[PDB]
């Protein structure tokens, strides 16, 4: 059902940029090669600075730069919070988890930190 | 010349001072604009507005 | 003869149209500020409520600021000295006129008043023949659409 | 025009800075960050803004001193 | 300040060329023109709920006092007029709810309430505390309820406060719940939505308040009341 | 009548409109704002202050300090004012 | 008053309000970009919002270099959180400095464990008390001594705010408690 | 204007790389590739708007967050995506949201 | 005058429309917001009085004279809002039943409650059976309009 959606996307994109290819005078073979390659790819001190008396209150830089975990790109409708309790109302939505790819139009949501 | 108060004893009619002789009220209008035209001469006197 | 209906009708039209303007000004002020509208708040009830209250009480008529030169004295306190003064008062009618010195023919008793206005029954005073009283059987049309 | 005003403003600041040393158009484009204004506008500049300019000072083959001319 | 003037002799009265006979009239008191404009708003508000002139006269008076001190000049002038109207109404011993004065105005309930406290601070003055009795009359009246039922509701309200059955409730809501109990104990039976509609409170608030007073309903009615439906048959909702 | 709004129903809607990111302006992005001024001035020689306020979504007094910096002002009739970066 | 020391139920601190100046100008955007567990909406408000779970607190920092810290259970813990944030800013490389730290408010609360009649309290203290059961369900008491505001409820719950020193809360509460006991149900 | 963000995706990245090959072979231009990427954005937004109608529900531990330029950036830990007919758990996920 | 004249006047010619002055200096899109107002059937209650409490009650012409009231009745009108915006919305219509002012009733006319009661009832209300009516009551004073 969803690979078909990507196929839908392939048809829409190829169709709509075809005219761009023609406008440049680029060959339709290049368009097909693009599609085929793309498909193959698809699968004092204490009054100044007692500040050093709190050294190491730090955490892992591990969780952002590496991106070892999975990623989700979507949109938000409204975000709401109550102390350490957070609520999310999201919309639109492409997910990638442990390998497979999923999709949503709306997603609602609660998390604590 | 400003006529003396005996000519404009207002009329009070209850209240107190509610009885400012309407001629006085007109006299108050004359003084007000004449004060303004005076201040106009003191200040940025125009031309047509003075007229 | 203009009676209570057509006399009131002149005033109600003017205040109600005037009321329409005050509601027009309110809706524009709503639209200017960034919108906050309440149709029930725009009606300035006092225009009508108090306006009819005022004209009918003083006896004046209409705009007061200017309109009051001829159509003055049209409402009156109902005289109640006997039973007859009242019946006669309610059944009174007034011709408007100049004032203070006029001598002509709208003071004598035209033949066409026969069966219509009282032969003899008019103020013994300065306004002789100008304020008249309606005969005993006489009647008045309310009027309707000719369609 | 707006771009030209930024040239005027830059030149104004430079005069204010104390200097009236002439520069090439290219340098002025660069310093005003308007290098990619295109050939057309540059051409308009060359054949109006720089030559039809009523108080432009040409010196050392380059264009200087735009803000002022009345007093020296 | 001064008198006025206005058009009318037919003319000569120059405009010589333009179309303006003689001259235009002139404004006089501008610093205060929005005080006069406040007096205009107070009367409009006042008539829209049929208030007496005596209230309007107190309201106008309070306002002038607040204006002269200039202690709260920053606030919305219309909010100040509305709060003055609320105070005047409570001082004359016939309070209107904050919900009611808000209705005839464009100012928010929160802002009228806030201004209310500030004016109280500005004039260093205090008012009486509202009771059930001060509102039981108006509500029962607008619902075309019989005089006898109004009387019973009053007694129901008064006793309810006396037995301290509602320590965690507002007197208006309790008033509303008494009205409902009375009405359902008579032939009239006004619906919760209707009572809600006159009182302005949420009909869930009445239902909760009713559920709280229901266990003692027998003890609250007047012994001289002419019952229609007995309490042993009084509905639950 | 007066079926109690306690928070006027239109007024609620207007606050709701406000309840979508309002009351904060760029001022702050100066240079990018200058870009908008330069772009606008390319369309016409003079503009009303009100059109610039709509166009650049910033505090008026700050924009005035900019118009003092790179321009002049030109008024006509009943306080009808238009500003211009002195074209030449 | 020894005689009533069961007044001495010592009201619990729940919130502390302090401010501090970092002594340097900063760029919130870069900060919001760089910092973790932080939020910044310049289209809604000016300050950047940061939140730690340590002594469970939150701080709001401006661009002038001033910031406000809240959420502390105590003033020491508040100086700790304030110092923790300034440390984080130090860790950003910015010229962070512990300057002008000061408490602005303290909040306390407690329960007296008995019901009372607000109608009496508002009657007898009419000059200071203000009660609007139609609007707010509590009662607002404005003392003129330790200029403190109190919130009184029928349950017997009390909250106190406007405080500059914990002693002032105890003093406000020791003073008013007998009156409240004098209006018990 | 449609958000560039979806270019970050594997789908988006495979496209950018496919275009890059075409540029390596100099069969197209960088501007034209950008124009294709812009069209791909519009078209995939349209595909989202017209075809995609499903929804999902989730609960989890929040690890870090960010908000700047009207862009929300999260990283959640021990997340659980729940659907009416499936369920998807993962140890950690980043959520970027624009509007 | 009530049964005809006031209805005809509110129907006659007062539709008002207002079109906001939006999309200035910048505009396109589709909407300079536009509103129209229309007035339908008029309603007139029986003579009423509002006590300071806020409670309305029926007013008795005798009471009106002693307490110095204005014996008048409330007038209500049907008002409509129609929002035929410049495109998207066109079927946004809402009905209202609104108080506009107080019309003075004239005594014992078809709209003044005394017309319906019988002779024994009227004597019960302390009103004279022979009293003719046809005069307004204003601020305590009985006022008659002269033809």
């Amino acid at each position: 059902t969803v690979p078909k959606l990507y196929r839908s996307v392939i048809e829409d994109v190829i169709n709509d940029v075809r005219d761009i290819f023609l406008d440049d005078g680029v060959d339709e073979q290049v368009l097909m090669e693009l599609k085929t390659l793309w498909e193959n790819k698809l699968m004092g001190q204490v009054e100044e600075e007692p500040l050093n008396s709190e050294d190491d209150v730090s955490d892992e830089e591990g969780q952002e730069l590496f991106d070892t975990e999975n990623v989700v790109v979507c949109q938000y409708d409204k975000i709401h919070r109550s102390k350490n309790k957070w609520k999310f109302h999201l919309k639109d939505g492409i997910m990638n988890l442990n390998g497979r790819d999923y999709i949503f139009s709306k997603a609602i949501g609660d998390a604590e930190w | 010349p400003v006529p003396p108060l005996s000519v404009r004893p207002a009329v009070v009619m209850q209240g107190s001072a509610r009885n400012q002789d309407d001629l006085t009220h007109k006299l108050a209008d004359i003084v007000k604009i004449n004060n303004q035209l005076r201040r106009n001469e003191q200040n940025g006197a125009a031309a047509h507005v003075i007229a | 003869l203009d009676l209570a209906g057509p006399l009131l009708a002149f005033l109600f039209r003017g205040m109600f149209k005037n009321l329409l303007k005050e509601v027009r000004i309110y809706a524009q002020k709503f639209i200017d500020r960034g919108k906050d509208f309440n149709l029930e708040l725009a009606i300035k009830t006092r225009i009508i409520s108090d306006g009819l209250k005022y004209s009918l009480a003083t006896g004046n008529w209409g705009d007061q600021k200017k309109a009051h030169q001829a159509r003055a004295g049209v409402s009156q306190v109902l005289n109640r000295l006997t039973f007859a003064s009242t019946l006669s008062h309610l059944r009174r009618l007034n011709s408007p006129i100049g004032r203070d010195g006029k001598l002509a023919k709208p003071r004598q008793l035209h033949n066409t008043l026969w069966g219509m206005v009282c032969p003899a029954e008019t103020p013994e005073g300065h306004a002789v023949g100008l304020v008249k009283n309606l005969a005993l059987m006489a009647y008045i049309s309310v009027g309707s659409q000719p369609s | 025009f707006g771009v030209l005003a930024k040239i005027v403003n830059y030149m104004k600041t430079r005069h204010q800075r104390g200097d009236t040393h002439p520069l090439t158009l290219d340098e002025i484009l660069d310093e005003t960050q308007h290098l990619d204004i295109g050939l057309k506008q540059k051409q308009w500049l060359m054949t109006e803004a720089l030559v039809n300019n009523p108080k432009i000072e040409v010196i050392d083959g380059k264009y200087a001193f735009k803000p002022k001319y009345n007093v020296r | 300040l001064s008198t006025m003037i206005g058009k009318g002799t037919g003319a000569a009265s120059f405009d010589e060329f333009g179309n303006s006979k003689y001259q235009n009239r002139r404004t006089m008191s501008s610093s205060d023109r929005a005080m006069m404009n406040a007096f205009k708003e107070i009367t409009t508000m006042a008539d829209r709920i049929n208030l007496p002139r005596n209230i309007v006269d107190r309201t106008n008076n309070l306002f002038k006092q607040v204006y002269e001190q200039k202690s709260l000049k920053g606030r919305a002038n219309d909010a100040i007029a509305s709060a003055c109207l609320y105070i005047a109404c409570r001082q004359e011993g016939v309070p209107r709810t904050f919900k009611e004065i808000c209705a005839v105005s464009r100012i928010s309930k929160k802002e009228i309430g806030r201004c209310f406290k500030l004016i109280l601070k500005a004039l260093e003055t205090s008012v009486d505390l509202i009771t059930t009795g001060d509102f039981m009359s108006r509500f029962c009246s607008n619902l075309c309820l019989p005089k006898q039922v109004q009387m019973a509701a009053t007694h129901i309200a008064r006793k309810a406060v006396e037995l301290d059955l509602v320590p965690g409730r507002s007197p208006i809501s309790v008033a509303a719940a008494a009205i409902y109990m009375a009405s359902q104990a008579s032939a009239e039976k006004r619906t919760q939505k209707e009572i809600g509609d006159i009182a302005g409170v949420a009909d869930v608030t009445i239902r909760q308040s009713y559920r709280l007073i229901y266990p003692r309903a027998p003890d609250l009615f007047p012994t001289d009341f002419k019952f229609d439906t007995p309490v042993d048959k009084l509905p639950q909702l | 009548t007066n079926y109690k709004p306690v928070a006027n129903h239109q007024y609620n809607i207007e606050y709701e409109r406000k309840k979508k990111e309002d009351g904060k302006r760029a001022r702050a992005d100066k240079q990018h704002v200058l870009d908008m001024l330069f772009s606008a001035f390319e369309k016409h020689q003079y503009y009303n202050l009100k059109d610039l306020v709509d166009i650049t979504k910033q505090p008026v007094v700050y924009l005035k300090e900019i118009l003092k910096e790179i321009g002049v002002q030109n008024v006509k009739g009943i306080h009808k004012n238009t500003w211009e970066l002195k074209p030449e | 008053t020894p005689a009533s020391e069961s007044s001495g139920i010592v009201p619990q601190l729940q919130n502390i309000v302090s401010t501090v100046n970092l002594g340097c100008k900063l760029d919130l955007k870069t900060i919001a970009l760089r910092a973790r567990n932080a939020e910044y909406n310049p289209k809604r408000f000016a300050a950047v919002i940061m939140r730690i779970r340590e002594p469970r607190t939150t701080a709001l920092i401006f661009s002038s270099g001033k910031m406000v810290c809240t959420g502390a259970k105590s003033e020491e813990q508040s100086r700790l959180a304030a110092r923790k944030y300034a440390r984080v800013v130090q860790k950003l490389g910015f010229p962070a400095k512990f300057l002008d730290f000061k408490i602005q408010n303290m909040v306390g609360s407690c329960d007296v464990k008995f019901p009372i009649r607000l109608e009496g309290l508002v009657l007898t203290h009419q000059q200071f008390s203000s009660y609007e059961p139609e609007l707010f369900p509590g009662l607002i008491y404005r003392m003129i001594k330790p200029r403190i505001v109190l919130l009184i409820f029928v349950s017997g719950k009390v909250v106190l705010t406007g405080a500059k020193v914990r002693a002032e809360i105890y003093e406000a509460f020791e003073n008013i408690y007998p009156i409240l006991k004098g209006f018990r149900k | 204007m449609a958000y560039q963000l979806y270019r970050n995706t594997t789908l988006g990245n495979s496209l950018q790389e496919s275009l890059d090959e075409l540029i390596q072979s100099q069969q197209i231009t960088p501007q034209l590739a950008l124009q294709v990427l812009l069209q791909f954005d519009k078209a995939i937004n349209a595909a989202l708007a017209q075809r995609v109608r499903n929804r999902v529900n989730f609960r989890g531990s929040l690890n870090t967050y960010r908000f700047c330029d009207n862009v929300w950036t999260f990283v959640l830990n021990d997340v659980e995506f729940r659907e009416v007919t499936e369920l998807i758990k993962v140890d950690k996920v980043k959520i970027v949201a624009c509007d | 005058f009530i049964q005809m004249s006031v209805q005809r006047i509110v129907e006659d010619a007062p539709p008002i429309d207002l079109q906001a002055e939006a999309q200035h200096a910048s505009g396109e899109v589709e909407e300079p917001p536009r509103y129209l107002l229309k007035f339908e059937q008029i309603y007139l209650s029986k003579p009423t009085h509002w006590e300071r409490d806020g409670a309305p009650s029926p007013m008795m012409p005798n009471e009106a004279r002693l307490r110095n009231l204005t014996y008048s009745a409330p007038l209500y009108v049907d008002i409509t809002k129609t929002v035929i915006k410049e495109g998207e919305e066109q079927l946004q219509t809402q009905h209202q039943k609104t108080f506009i002012g107080k019309i003075p009733i004239m005594l014992r006319s078809t709209y003044c409650l005394l017309n319906g009661l019988t002779d024994r009832d009227l004597c019960e209300l302390n009103e004279c059976p022979l009293d003719p009516g046809g005069y307004f009551i204003i601020n305590g004073s009985e006022k008659v309009l002269i033809a």
